[PDB]
């Protein structure tokens, strides 16, 4: 809310919100954070899961 | 009385032990006992256990990784082949981890 | 005979993947330490047990030293 | 991050087919894996980027 991502439309701005992996027994944030988008219209036939995957292993990097 | 020795085998591995007439050991024995017989304890789930190896084959792949995750599917899968297998499975993911490291496989 | 050494040569083998599995985790066990929480989790002991067992006495041995 | 979204663009904003736009998403995902370090034959180079963090975090002790 308090920076220019607020400029949206809801949907697309809560489709982003946080996940984090399974924790270990020992860890940091900069290991442990993810950003989850989920689709759950008719349009989720071209955004598959398995692309998700991908958009999130390039994010880590 | 298998057990017993299992307890006496426990301690000699882990501290590093041989003699029993150590105090260290004593305490090291006493604590042993004390914490088996003393339940604060779950008792784990099998669906919990493949949920979680499960969890922690993607984080592998989200690390990009493939090599140690498809080598991490293959052994846990060849592993759950023939309840105990759970258990020590459970064990060992508890136990410790920190892990993001490559390692690559020997010969296995 | 035959199949009572090759009833340990299947134990082994998954005591193999068992190690494979030790290392990559980036555990402080190895096979000695292993041999002896097989034998315990066939009697019936909690993971939870044996584990904060491990924890402290791999956590007193730095402080001897 | 400019290449490749501008082909997708093009891509989607010619195309008459929704099959056209998800093959379209599929490839411009799998040009984003082969330009940077994200193979399985990569790994060696990935190493050595791994091994310049080493000193990053050194420089701060």
């Amino acid at each position: 809310r308090a920076t220019n991502a607020q400029f949206d439309s809801p949907e697309i701005l809560r489709r982003l919100d946080v996940r984090l992996l399974e924790v270990s027994p020992g860890d940091t944030g900069w290991d442990v954070f993810s950003l989850d988008y989920h689709v759950d219209g008719p349009i989720a036939t071209v955004f598959t899961r398995e692309c998700m995957s991908h958009y999130l292993r390039v994010f880590n990097f | 009385a298998q057990q017993e020795r299992d307890v006496r085998e426990l301690v000699r591995g882990v501290a590093g032990l041989q003699d029993e007439a150590d105090p260290n050991f004593q305490l090291a024995l006493n604590f042993a006992w004390s914490n088996f017989r003393f339940h604060r304890f779950l008792d784990v789930n099998s669906h919990k256990i493949e949920k979680t190896i499960e969890g922690i084959y993607e984080k592998f792949v989200i690390h990009s990784d493939l090599s140690k995750a498809a080598s991490w599917k293959r052994l846990t899968e060849e592993f759950l082949n023939a309840d105990a297998h759970y258990s020590i499975l459970s064990l060992l993911l508890c136990l410790s981890d920190s892990p993001s490291n490559s390692s690559y496989v020997e010969t296995p | 005979a035959a199949a009572a050494a090759a009833n340990l040569n299947a134990v082994r083998e998954t005591m193999d993947v068992l190690l494979e599995i030790s290392r990559i985790l980036n555990t402080g066990l190895d096979m000695e330490t292993l041999s002896i929480c097989v034998r315990l989790c066939e009697q019936g002991i909690n993971p939870e047990a044996l584990s904060s067992v491990i924890k402290e006495l791999r956590k007193a041995t730095e402080a001897l030293k | 991050l400019e290449c490749s979204w501008d082909e997708l663009w093009n891509k989607v904003q010619q195309a008459q087919d929704l099959d056209h736009i998800i093959a379209a998403h599929e490839v411009f995902l799998d040009t984003i894996i082969s330009r940077c370090l994200l193979d399985s034959d990569s790994r060696a180079l990935l190493n050595q980027l791994r091994a310049v963090f080493d000193q990053i975090i050194e420089l701060q002790n």
